[PDB]
RNA sequence: AGGGUGAAGCUGGGGUGAGACCCAGUGGAGGCCCGAACCGGUGGGGGAUGCAAACCCCUCGGAUGAGCUGGGGCUAGGAG
RNA sequence: AGGCGGGACCUAAGGUGAAGCCGAAAGGCGUAGCCGAAGGGCAGCCGGUUAAUAUUCCGGCCCUUCCCGCAGGUGCGAUGGGGGGACGCUCUAGGCUAGGGGGACCGGAGCCAUGGACGAGCCCGGCCAGAAGCGCAGGGUGGGAGGUAGGCAAAUCCGC
RNA sequence: CCAAGGAACUCUGCAAGUUGGCCCCGUAACUUCGGGAGAAGGGGUGCUCCCUGGGGUGAUGAGCCCCGGGGAGCCGCAGUGAACAGGCUCUGGCGACUGUUUACCAAAAACACAGCUCUCUGCGAACUCGUAAGAGGAGGUAUAGGGAGCGACGCUUGCC
RNA sequence: AUGCGCAGAUACCGGGAGGAACGCCGAUGGCGAAGGCAGCCACCUGGUCCACCCGUGACGCUGAGGCGCGAAAGCGUGGGGAGCAAACCGGAUUAGAUACCCGGGUAGUCCACGCCCUAAACGAUGCGCGCUAGGUCUCUGGGUCUCCUGGGGGCCGAAGCUAACGCG
RNA sequence: CAGGCGCCGAGGGUAGGGCCCGUGACUGGGGCGAAGUCGUAACAAGGUAGCUGUACCGGAAGGUGCGGCUGGAUCACCUCCUUU
């Protein structure tokens, strides 16, 4: 489940600069990761509509933030796109 | 090696409502098996309607375990035969030889199970009643020891263990009744393998039924020259009679039949 | 004989969480659909001591299924 | 007609039937072994010759088992255990003759009748069988060793 | 073979003629969204020469099969040129539809039937033949094997 | 009445089977977009409250359309029915009683996967922010925790709002 | 120049569909004109309170079960407003 450690490690791989204790980068890393192992679970289950739901809202959130990502700058952004994989 | 029930062809003209089933072992049976004559005609006089055939394999299956009462066996795997209401497992006995046996609740290829003098009450092994953990399930079960697996609850998921008394344990049998068998006798552990089958749907009758092998039945079939009942007209007769000089369909058959009182009670009925 | 039809599975592309499910390609199943050999035999017509103790013609239905067919057998006649 | 076929072999349905169960009698039922099939299995083909028959005759080419021997080689040695020959239907890739088809392609007996064309014109044919040696395709799997508490009663063979 | 008229003949358009070969344009109420569609209604094709693409075969170059595609044009009343080859639409009762039969009139309802319900039998089941014997049944074993009235399916099966 | 019992029940004792439910604790109490959600245990999960002020850098509020979500009833196949139980059958009723009562018993009620979205769906009152006395209680996070502070629930409650309640 | 050649289409015909109109025994039905032949839910706990979504049964209003929304009367429990 939620492995804090490795977590921070990637918050790291991403946060271009070691001083990103909360940045678009991370909103990204995080919502992503979560979204994914979470969802995978969703699959082998089929009925937890409540949490499915939340997950929903969440994914929204993340994507939208990215929205802004583009808004100001999608450049570095597309790089992100890249690094990650999502939206292809 | 289980099997799909539901697959149904679709609108391939009136071939409508045709239910498929597919055991996955799909292998063609093995070494131990002859074939049956073309009975329907028999003792050379001829008898009982329907009857027709359609292709030809024909079985030999194990009905008796006390004959190795122990050599673990591992599911050779699944498969079946042009007979039986609920597939089989060709099983492998650790000693080399194998045997076509039941096919209780969805067990598992390679699974080890066996039976005899104390078998683990795990659906799959079999045991002398007595090892009956009262409240459990089996089938195949046989009263009068040695008289082989007597009461082969076909796809008959039905041997419900219901208490004991004397040298006989009580059982709830398909039918909706409770008989008794002296404990030393035996039961295949667990339950059957098929039922949905029982629900299977088949297309253009002629086609299906016949394929089944069976042709027909046609009552008070006009010209009641015989056909017990009336005919030579529309109207359904009255008397209240059936084919070959019959008693309708609401009368006994049993008797002293020392058989009867001897065990079982519940008397013959259900109520779904 | 021959020809059209064009399911299921699958493969890929499409949309959620995965998925439904879609589209497309593959596919090419029984019903079959079209229609000879094959099997039946209305619809009309042609013989009345007719080619004939049940026919010829024009025609017509099925044309993989409860299909058709040669060989070998068992049930039979108050029984089949 | 040793080599085509059928028996000199196999067996299902299926009939018989030593046993056995059974009828007032005559019979009814019947394992086993047997009888019992263009269903199994098995060793040749092509060219030539009679008024007339043929892969049966003749001839060329290719084998078949069984007996006597000899030469080389081995636990050889039942048919009883086993493995094994054995199998739908629908469809269907890949690979070879049959078998179609144009060769003016080579052999040949002839022709324009008729206004014409002798000109890749017509007309006829241009193969079939061949130990195996060999080159296309594929077509049908495991070596061991050991444990080898089943064996499929009796033992290295199968199967765990 | 007909014309003039084109069913009034006629109990019935019985029959017979219409019509029918593939390719493109296009296609109704209803629907178990499989389909009723070969609906239906048009139009096409023959043969010439010209520009233009393709799947064959040892690349691929006299070696062939698919459409090409399009263009200009040729001759008939006429161009699946002859023989194979739908008349059609609307609508109603029954029945589902595949079917078998009625050998000798009775293409077709009836009987099938899939699928409904009642209900019968504990297996040495219950019946069916049998003088026992015995087989059958079922090496099946109550989701199974019989007696049945109905007969997809949809709504629905009330009163004694 | 009734229906069930001397072919012994109704009560008491022991044992058997299974379905459902889940007491006290448990609350005027809690979590959830809503619906609605509870014997404990474990697997995976989501909303969400407080404090350091550390990160980013306004990316945010709204949501026609759609998209997924969910009462109970009922349908679909496949399980299952201990009890309860429209329907049905009785018995009691009045003049009538198809219903209010007692005696019965199906479907359903329950599980899986699919399907209906249904509404006095309620606080009959859309969401998002910020401005205006206090008093009280109760649960919950932080503290110099006679209390204070962020959050969360009922209660009293100036101004004020309304045709009037009553909101506060 | 005449005509010839070419589509062009006003126009009409045959076939088919679409929008709306009228329209048809019988028919589900809708609204009302003081003085009617039946019972009577609902509002007083309207006498099983009701109301509702759903399901099912009935001369009819309606009853019944599933679930729920109070726009449900009387004691018994506690918090909180005032007060002789
Ligand atoms: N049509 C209205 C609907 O049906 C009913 O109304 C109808 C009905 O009640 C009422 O009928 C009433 C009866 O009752 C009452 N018991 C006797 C009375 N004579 C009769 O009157 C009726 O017949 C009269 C004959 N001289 C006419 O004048 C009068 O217009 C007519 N209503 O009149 C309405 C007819 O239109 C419901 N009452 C109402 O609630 C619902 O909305």
């Amino acid at each position: 489940p939620i492995t804090k450690e490795e977590k921070q490690k990637v918050i790291q791989e991403f946060a271009r600069f070691p001083g990103d204790t909360g940045s678009t980068e991370v909103q990204v890393a995080l919502l992503t990761l979560r979204i994914n192992r979470l969802s995978e679970h969703l699959k082998v289950h089929k009925k937890d509509h409540h949490s499915h739901r939340g997950l929903l809202m969440m994914v929204g959130q993340r994507r939208r933030l990215l929205r802004y990502l583009q808004r100001e700058d999608p450049e570095r952004y597309r790089a992100l796109i890249e690094k990650l994989g999502i939206r292809g | 090696k289980f099997k799909p029930y539901t697959p149904s062809r679709r609108f391939m003209t009136v071939a409508d409502f045709s239910e498929i089933t597919k055991t996955e072992p799909e292998k063609s049976l093995v070494k131990p098996l002859k074939k049956t004559g073309g009975r329907n005609n028999q003792g050379r006089i001829t008898v009982r309607f329907r009857g027709g055939g359609h292709k030809r394999l024909y079985r030999i299956i194990d009905f008796k375990r006390w004959d190795k009462v122990g050599i673990p066996a591992k599911v050779a795997a699944i498969e079946y035969d042009p007979n039986r209401s609920a597939r089989i497992a060709l099983l492998h006995y650790v000693d080399g030889e194998k045997r076509y046996i039941i096919a209780p609740d969805g067990l598992q290829v390679g699974q080890q199970v066996v039976a005899g003098p104390d078998a683990p009450i795990q659906v799959g092994n079999a045991l002398p009643l007595r090892f009956i953990p009262v409240g459990t399930v089996v089938h195949a079960v046989e009263l009068e020891p040695k008289k082989g697996a007597k009461l082969a609850r076909a796809a008959g998921t039905s041997a419900q263990i219901q208490g004991r008394e004397g040298d006989y344990v009580i059982l709830r049998l398909p039918s909706g009744e409770l008989r008794k068998v002296h404990g030393e006798c035996y039961a295949t552990v667990g339950a059957v393998g098929n039922a949905d089958h029982k629900n299977i749907v088949l297309g253009k009758a002629g086609r299906s039924r016949w394929l089944g092998r069976r042709p027909h039945v046609r009552g008070a079939a006009m010209n009641p020259v015989d056909h017990p009942h009336g005919g030579g007209e529309g109207r359904a007769p009255r008397g209240r009679p059936p084919a070959s000089p019959w008693g309708w369909q609401t009368k006994g058959l049993k008797t002293r039949k020392r058989r009867k009182p001897s065990s079982r009670f519940i008397i013959a009925r259900r109520k779904k």
